[PDB]
């Protein structure tokens, strides 16, 4: 199947006294890797995952470099901001940046992005080419015109284009007893009678990976999606995900409705039946 | 501002004196800022964890908050949520069932 | 790996 690495890095400027908080994490598919938290003690890129941990020494040195230049090139974009939108000194804001590229089942680059935000609304982002700007009002057109005459979108493209994939084929290569094992949905259904006449049906998937799935209802073979309730999907804690689905039904006829499932890890999706 | 999203859950079905982990799972909020407890019988859990830091498409954040536990059949357990959106702190029950 | 470019202020 196809896979990402990306990258994600939040700031919160703290007016009172002091520098933003800063916090940097890096997931390849839905599997997080590393982080950095202007908070913790170490001052240090941290692995989170046990594939990162045999990196060596240049490794963790280089990558603790470039996360603290991020978090240097975020405090000023505040400064910057709080100016451009005439803001007081006295209120704490907030600056998202995400960037990283995709690859084909042949493990070669698919589309890259590069995308950021300010106090939780577009700001400027890459076009899907990696050549141009999508700027989403008149501050951030000055930074579009900054930037074209900065070459910033061919030094960009450079490493989600080349560095990045050659980063990713790294990782999913030493990684591969858990980034390329496929954890197909445990399914079962439980019923629940809320009077005599009416009962809800609920249809359960645990401990599957990745993230990605699909839970449907059918009444006599057609989709149904009224007196239908589902869940978004939520993290187990121990890297696998989970989700439900449920229809209520007359008692008595709870053999018409079936439950369909989709997932990378099934070769033909599941159908459940009470 | 965007309110956040609650779920309460256990990471295995709910079976009564055997050992689990209790989750809180906060989506869907703007700015990151946020409180989360976990309470047994309205009481404060002391040893609880949380993830690093991260966010949707659409810029709003997300955290799991954990910890390990024993169910049974009488002891209650819930998760309780502070936010600049909330007028007072949220209480959502664990339902074993969802 | 992160970006491993020159980076650039809005």
């Amino acid at each position: 199947g196809s896979h990402s690495m990306r990258y994600f890095f939040t700031s919160v400027s703290r007016p009172g006294r002091g520098e933003p908080r800063f916090i940097a994490v890096g997931y390849v598919d839905d599997t997080q890797f590393v982080r950095f938290d202007s908070d913790a003690a170490s001052q240090r890129m941290e692995p989170r995952a046990p594939w990162i941990e045999q990196e060596g020494p240049e490794y963790w040195d280089g990558e603790t470099r470039k996360v603290k230049a991020h978090s240097q090139t975020h405090r000023v974009d505040l400064g910057t901001l709080r100016g451009y939108y005439n803001q007081s000194e006295a209120g704490s804001h907030t600056v998202q940046r995400m960037y990283g590229c995709d690859v084909g089942s042949d493990w070669r680059f698919l589309r890259g992005y590069h995308q950021y935000a300010y106090d939780g609304k577009d700001y400027i982002a890459l076009k899907e080419d990696l050549r141009s700007w999508t700027a989403a009002d008149m501050a951030a057109q000055t930074t579009k015109h900054k930037w074209e005459a900065a070459h910033v979108a061919e030094q960009l493209r450079a490493y989600l284009e080349g560095t990045c994939v050659e980063w990713l084929r790294r990782y999913l290569e030493n990684g591969k007893e858990t980034l390329q094992r496929t954890d197909a949905p445990k399914t079962h259904m439980t019923h629940h009678a809320v009077s005599d006449h009416e009962a809800t049906l609920r249809c359960w998937a645990l401990s599957f990976y990745p993230a990605e799935i699909t839970l449907t209802w059918q009444r006599d073979g057609e989709d149904q999606t009224q007196d239908t309730e589902l869940v978004e999907t939520r993290p187990a804690g121990d890297g696998t995900f989970q989700k439900w689905a449920a229809v209520v039904v007359p008692s008595g006829q709870e053999q018409r409705y079936t439950c369909h499932v989709q997932h990378e890890g099934l070769p033909k999706p599941l159908t459940l039946r009470w | 501002q965007r309110t956040p999203k609650i779920q309460v859950y256990s990471r295995h079905p709910a079976e009564n004196g055997k050992s689990n982990f209790l989750n809180c799972y906060v989506s869907g909020f703007h700015p990151s800022d946020i409180e989360v407890d976990l309470l047994k019988n309205g009481e404060r859990i002391e040893k609880v964890e949380h993830s690093d830091l991260s966010f949707s498409k659409d810029w709003s954040f997300y955290l799991l908050y954990y910890t390990e536990f024993t169910p049974t059949e009488k002891d209650e357990y819930a998760c309780r949520v502070n936010h600049v959106t909330l007028s007072q702190p949220k209480i959502v029950k664990w339902d074993r069932d969802m | 790996a992160v970006y491993d470019g020159r980076e650039h202020t809005v």
